[PDB]
């Protein structure tokens, strides 16, 4: 049942199938050709097939470069999906999007299990729904936003404002000391930092203990569309046919939806608001909803989220606002103010941050010091208009605590090594409370506001203080 | 002619050959058995949108034409589960055992066939109590941002139903399934599931599951509806189903509107949400509350569905990110929020209060601004800035925390009479709790007279007892 | 006879014979009976919208398009929507399409139907003839009078009282000048249609009224017929029967939405946010008709949402060019209790000048339009600083002001269903009089709250008899 | 396997007949004008333009070259001035060459590269100082008008000349008579010796300018793979997006966000992922780059602004605040950030000036703790810049340190007793 390619376009490619034998959807095409003569280029080209055309024809978005590709050209059909090698072979390997390795480590063997990578999600009576407060050593994270173990985490930034870097912090504080599984899934990021990650991760002999993922920027919009898919797969064997805990790390899933919205109009389909799909939210649904916890096992999920134009409204960052527990804004402007990791005291909010969940100490501590936070961002214009001298005795006491609250939200990072010249910190959730208590309460007006820049402990920003 | 070809799949639609005799808005059937719904009608070609896994149907695939409209199987089985759109369900309790089906597009009652919305729907909620009343039979939407507390306003109101005889359907829509399946447990914990139906399309659902989740909701709702019972039908976001109808409009290639969304999309709501109605007694006193959600992006209520929405409601309660960080819980914006069937909806304890409460915070939101000032302001301005410090102390409450109607008119009462003027600010709360079980403890005479006579009490004993509590703190 | 070809929602293309195809707003019929147990029973009313070629037309449904079978037959009525005109016509609830929605029997084969669509009256058959028509409201008898063959455009918020409003207009008007009534309920809520029908079916207005109800839950294109439907029964009034005739529409923001979607669904290119491209032409088509001609006036008052307080909006500003009389509802005096929360300052008439309410009028309407204005200006000082630092003309401004301010408020006949007290009905003389006699100082001695909400300024001094002072 | 063209509009044309065609093959008009095959479809051949299209009308015959989209390149390009095509521009006659490279080369893989280990001497203070470079970098260059961008290009590129690395200059969407201002530049400072310059002017038509960083990439890419280091300076990409805006309109794609594409984010990523330090392996090369964004009004949370510092490595934020105050080039700190950080600098500069940026920060953010600000100031005025000459980082280091132009001249005059330790170290 060969095919014949028909249209090429840059992304996606037309095939047709003459003998009324079509593949179905999401079904897995080769070309394989060698060049005839001096005027063609041997080509070894992979489609999957998107859609279903009158007179027997599909269409199929490429998953490499489609350059010199020729109309007429011989198609062979697998009759599957794209069928990725998992089990206990992806420990401690890098694979590309057709879970081929790129760690020049060997070749994977034939008669390996393979697993598709399109499936549906776990039905409503297989989710397990527990919150348990996952530590993450991270002042502002684990005081107004907790990670839930077993849940979704959502780091959602803007261009150059803390998402890597976080990612990279996560994996350090977490995946090195949980004795789990682990995945990442490079989706549309750069190439230098998953070269950089994949040998932070053999230096600290993590990487024994997981599996990568690597389709980047660099690559056509079909790997970066499926990248998360070969990834959510290799994760899924491990928490279905082992039922280990796994942490999924997905360090751009934005890529995605955009690599999805780069072949939607040569597809065929009309644009929708922004230009993006007119199946944004189904698209992205059939994913996200993969990424679950389950009786057999828990999946700890922490996806980067990019914002175009720093714009939290647009269609893509809005729609996955509905998929994810916790959630991490990174802001622009607090990135300017040397606040790290620049994430947004107010905007970020996660299931876990309940009384019966967090206790009551850390509820009402994180509630005050939000409460304070927002009425300095609502005193900032009178006292822009009239001044700081007009202010009330309670709202200049709330401008000081204020400032403290938001300098010592920040604190040094590991990965801020190469960036500082300074080690990092691990502050214990517990250290956290008592730090903003103490802070609320007045315990420490007297110490100047650069003291509180990058610290770790509340005991840290007294010895800062030592030195001025 | 009753069997045809699809010529097209694709992205969760089809297109077929020779559906001679096909319905708008029929079911049809294919080779695998999913079904389908022929939406669009052409000249020699038939638009089917997908009603399950579409992987399946391949170009050339055998489509029938069954000759029938979606039913929702509907009956008093339902109670207690969570169910589709098509009305399977979707835990583990085994099959529902209904001997009834309902289409799901049907008619909303007539003009004469309603009454006057008068009989209070008891939220719980003491700021949407008093200042934005809701009846059994009211269309009342609920619109904010993100994570303000819309999904937590309507589960406190079906929490509140127990003794109510006030039947509850949830119809949670575009939400992920963890998400639904919290929202279950969390009604099962406080004992709502014995009267609660929960209808589930989540977003990994076919975008048609989406888009019927409401029909399907307020389907079951009317079948109690018209046995004299009272129903109130929630849906946790009418936003995603309208990305859903468009996201189906768009591929089935209609022309777009105002943001790309359907040129019949408002009449999709609204033919959904006057749906909910109040009859009159020659019908049975049967009634049906909808209570939509809409989200707001940058709070900007002046998009299209949120335009449309706030059109075809009663009233609309707007939840803001900014009252919602600021320690204003559930963070109702009372002087934007609106109902136009108002003490109609109230017991007459609750509207000789509440007047009063919205005369109160008319005067207050006239000198918020003034309030940069407020070191050195008028005697006047002060007092009336005071007053509405108290009153937002009074209207905070906290989550899963209903409180009885007469606790609600006698704290209420309180407030206005100026008997919170002397205590701190910081301890309204303390009051509001403590005063509470003094009732409890001595004050149910006069919690049994409100209960009974739906009426405010002798108002000398109220201000004794209210004087004795004052002693007592 | 034609067929449908194409169904797409709301949407029907018919095909009909090569050469008799109908013309554009015609009406036409799909009344067909279940041949088989597989389809169901349709009863369905299209308006010709456009013409595509191939002997082929684009038509909208004025009900649900649900369960048509392409090939089905289709009526030529060879004219348009046609509907019942006349005393028939009276004490009646119609939908779109002129059929009588109540259950009080249905309207007679042999009657006479005029047609909805109809070119407007030409410029010599037009009359000019200013005169005041007193409607019984303090506030809009003063600040803003209204005039015979007037359009009333109410613009407001979502809670402000324009439904309430034109409930008093329908009442005080009928019960005082004895005048035919319609009313249209364009995209009217189902809930508030049948209060109105009861409000009216109680208070005996029934006989004086006739309602036309565009449910919000039909499609857009009846929503937006239904409102020259009550144009053209308003028009057999006025025409015919000659006496004064009113019309008064529920919201003329819905109807622009309406043709919004038909425009959108019959697919040509948006304008503005959204809005359909011919919107002035079918806002202009609907308010060029209600004029007032040599027969006789038809006078009106429709109400406009205007959304997130945006006067921008391209409905609210395309109908501020046809109106003679605007009156601004305000959320801030609803929440303060003053009712009819008419805006004082932004309320403005074509007909508030000597030369047609005469001198005493228009000189008592602006030294209101003045002290209320100063009020306004002075609110941040009396807010910051005391009374005491304003000036003794200050003092008295405000003073005045405030009663003023709760005098313009006037208890309502339709607001007994809501607060039970008695309403009242103020002739436009005793209203300046009243505000007169405010304005000279002789009741700075009268607590505010005795002019909260009353009908003349001896009611007036009645409750501060009655309060005790 | 030739073919007749049918259509052809503003440098876009339509031909039938192609039916051997590869996508992204090189195609020869009757008039002999380039023309790149971009889509393929079922009877006829989209086309665009490479050149001066009004010569070329419907009925010309299209002929077939066999080749993929290439550009020459080798040892002769050194010193010269070429199109995006490999044809000189200058009076100096051709260019003779041997080797010819793809234009749309996969990147080296994710296992291909190294960590950034060794210095890019740019020469200016504030970038070797306060916002590091490295050798296999892609360090964004962002501003408005003015603002010297430019001039910190050629500084760039003047200063590479005592280091063995080739340097290359991509003018996009340039005025002709300002690429051949600094073409003069640099053959008066003696940096033609080793750069190679690529034009792509302002009257050329859009897919040249779209077309033109890939070929300079590519020219990079045959030194880099062959040991040798390179560094690639794109004049603007804001141009080249737009260029590839128009080129996209013209072929009736629907926009995006700013009326860009879909493809606006990916065709400036498979170009600066192409920018890599390859590791000990692979030879050693490297390939750095400087792309040039220009904002409008200096808002950087645009759209192109926003996916180019998403692809790169860092950026320098040049504020418009240089020619009506002074101090120029200013450096908004708060925002200019290396991504490579430290293993950029010398282990002298990371011990001295490793705290600059934090500091930098902190003052702009207190400008909306008097020895703060006092010091802020200092840090602010420290690192002022001179005219276009490079000013070498061996005697720069203890300057810093010092936290000067009378210590510059005091620690070389008085010997190299100082010098030489760190140019050794
Ligand atoms: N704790 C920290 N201390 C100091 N610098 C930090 C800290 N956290 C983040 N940064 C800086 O943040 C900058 C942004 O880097 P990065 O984390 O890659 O942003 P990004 O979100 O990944 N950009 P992108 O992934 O392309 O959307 C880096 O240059 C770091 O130096
Ligand atoms: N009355 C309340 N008091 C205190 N916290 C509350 C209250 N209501 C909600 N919350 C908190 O706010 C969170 C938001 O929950 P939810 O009610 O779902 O917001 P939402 O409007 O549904 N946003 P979303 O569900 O993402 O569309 C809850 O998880 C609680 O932690
Ligand atoms: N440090 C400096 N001191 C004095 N003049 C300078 C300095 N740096 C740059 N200039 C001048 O600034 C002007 C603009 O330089 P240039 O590098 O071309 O900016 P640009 O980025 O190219 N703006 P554009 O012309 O739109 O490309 C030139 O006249 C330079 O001589
Ligand atoms: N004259 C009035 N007296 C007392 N209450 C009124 C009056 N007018 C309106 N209201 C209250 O305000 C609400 C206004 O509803 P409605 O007038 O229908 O809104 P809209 O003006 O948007 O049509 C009513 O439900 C009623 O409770
Ligand atoms: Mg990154
Ligand atoms: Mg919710
Ligand atoms: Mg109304």
């Amino acid at each position: 049942t060969r095919g014949r390619v028909i249209q090429v376009m840059g992304p996606v490619v037309d095939v047709k199938f003459e003998n009324g034998h079509l593949p179905a959807i999401y079904n897995a095409l080769k070309i394989q050709h060698k060049a005839r003569n001096e005027n063609e280029v041997d080509i070894d080209l992979t489609l999957e097939v998107a859609l279903h055309l009158g007179d027997d024809t599909v269409r199929t978005i490429a998953m490499a470069s489609t350059d010199g590709l020729i109309r007429g050209m011989e198609v062979i059909d697998t009759g599957a999906p794209i069928s990725v090698p998992v089990g206990e072979v992806t420990l401690g390997r890098v694979f590309n999007v057709l879970g081929e390795p790129i760690d020049l480590e060997g070749d994977i063997p034939a008669d390996a299990r393979r697993d598709p990578i399109h499936r549906p999600a776990p039905k409503f009576e297989e989710l397990a729904t527990e919150v348990e407060i996952l530590e993450t050593g991270i002042k502002v994270v684990d005081l107004l936003a907790p990670y839930i173990k077993g849940g979704k985490i959502g780091l959602f930034g803007g261009a150059g404002v803390g998402k890597t870097v976080l990612i990279q912090e996560l994996i350090h504080n977490i995946a090195q000391e949980h004795g789990g599984i682990s995945v990442f899934a490079g989706v549309g990021e750069r190439t230098r930092e998953g070269n950089d990650l994949y040998h932070e991760m053999k230096d600290s002999g993590v990487i024994s203990k997981t599996a990568m993922v690597f389709g980047q920027m660099n690559e056509p919009p079909g790997a970066r569309m499926r990248v998360a898919l070969t990834g959510l797969t290799m994760a899924e064997y491990f928490r279905d046919e082992q039922g280990q805990d796994v942490l999924l790390f997905i360090d751009n899933i934005f890529r995605f939806t955009q690599a999805g919205s780069e072949v939607s109009a040569l597809l065929g389909r009309m644009p929708s608001a922004v230009g993006y799909q007119p199946t944004l939210a189904t698209e992205m649904g059939q994913l996200q909803e993969r990424i679950t916890s389950t009786a057999k096992g828990s999946i700890t999920s922490i996806q980067a989220i990019y914002v175009p134009a720093d714009d939290y409204t647009d269609p893509a960052p809005a729609t996955t606002f509905s998929h994810l527990d916790a959630t991490t804004n990174l802001e622009r402007k607090l990135a300017e103010m040397g606040i790290y990791p620049a994430v947004d005291p107010l905007a970020s909010t996660s299931r876990a941050l309940a009384p019966e969940i967090v206790g009551e100490e850390h509820y009402q501590v994180a509630r005050k010091v939000q409460q304070t936070l927002q009425r300095y961002k609502e005193l900032q214009d009178i006292i822009a208009i009239l001044g700081m001298d007009e202010l009330s005795d309670e709202d200049k006491l709330v401008v000081h605590r204020a400032r403290r609250i938001q300098f010592f939200l920040s604190q040094n990072f590991h990965v801020a090594e190469q960036f500082t010249g300074q080690p990092g910190s691990y502050v214990p959730v517990k250290e956290t409370v008592r730090g903003f208590k103490e802070i609320l309460e007045g315990k420490y007006d007297h110490l100047p506001e650069d003291a509180f820049r990058l610290v770790g402990r509340i005991e840290e920003v007294v010895e800062k203080a030592k030195a001025m | 002619s009753d069997v045809g070809t699809v010529i097209q799949v694709g992205d969760g639609i089809a297109r077929a050959h020779g559906l001679d005799n096909v319905m708008s808005g029929e079911l049809v059937e294919f080779a695998n058995g999913v079904m389908g719904m022929a939406l669009n009608l052409e000249e020699n070609n038939v638009g089917i949108v997908i009603l399950g896994p579409y992987t399946g149907i391949k170009e050339g695939d055998e489509v029938r034409r069954t000759g029938r409209i979606m039913e929702v199987p509907v009956g008093e089985a339902l109670i207690g589960r969570v169910v589709n759109p098509l009305g399977q369900p979707v835990d583990g309790l085994g099959p529902v055992e209904t001997t009834e089906t309902r289409p799901i597009e049907s008619r909303a009652p007539g003009v004469m066939d309603r009454r006057s919305v008068h009989e209070p729907l008891q939220t719980g909620i003491k700021a949407i109590d008093a200042l934005v009343p809701i009846g059994r039979g009211q269309r009342e939407l609920i619109i904010g941002d993100r994570q303000t507390g819309k999904t937590s306003v309507a589960i406190d109101t079906i929490i509140n139903q127990k003794d109510q005889n006030m039947i509850s359907i949830y119809v949670a829509i575009g939400q992920k399934e963890s998400t639904v399946r919290t929202v279950v447990e969390t009604l099962r914990k406080h004992g709502a599931l014995d009267y609660t139906i929960v209808v589930t399309a989540s977003a990994s659902q076919p975008a048609p599951l989406l888009f019927l989740a409401p029909y399907a909701g307020v389907a079951m709702g009317e079948y109690f509806m018209y046995k004299g019972k009272h129903v109130l039908v929630v849906y946790d976001d009418l936003s995603k189903q309208a990305a859903a109808y468009r996201e189906l409009s768009l591929l089935l290639r209609r022309p777009p509107g105002r943001e790309a969304y359907p040129g019949d999309i408002f009449y999709l709501h609204s033919r959904l949400l006057e749906r909910a109605a109040k009859l009159s007694d020659a019908k049975g006193g049967g009634s049906l509350t909808a209570l939509p959600f809409v989200e707001t992006q940058a709070g900007d209520i002046s998009a299209y569905i949120p335009t449309n929405v706030i059109s075809i409601t009663d009233g609309q309660i707007f939840l803001q990110s900014d009252l919602f960080f600021s320690g204003v819980r559930p963070a109702i914006n009372a002087g934007l929020s609106v109902s136009r069937v108002g003490g109609a909806a109230q017991i007459k304890a609750m509207k000789k209060v509440a007047g009063t409460l919205r005369l109160d915070l008319a005067a207050y939101r006239e000198l918020e601004a003034f309030a940069q000032f407020g070191s050195d302001l008028d005697k006047a301005t002060q007092a009336k800035l005071a007053r509405g410090a108290r009153t937002v102390e009074v209207l905070k409450q906290d989550l899963h925390q209903p409180i009885p109607v007469e606790k609600q008119v006698l704290i209420i009462y309180a407030l206005t009479r100026g008997f919170l003027d002397d205590i701190p600010v910081e301890d309204v709360r303390r009051f509001e709790k403590e005063f509470y079980l003094f009732l409890d403890q001595n004050g149910q005479h006069l919690l049994e007279h409100i209960r009974t006579t739906k009426d405010l009490p002798n108002e000398d004993d109220l201000n004794k007892a209210i004087e004795a509590f004052k002693k007592t703190f």
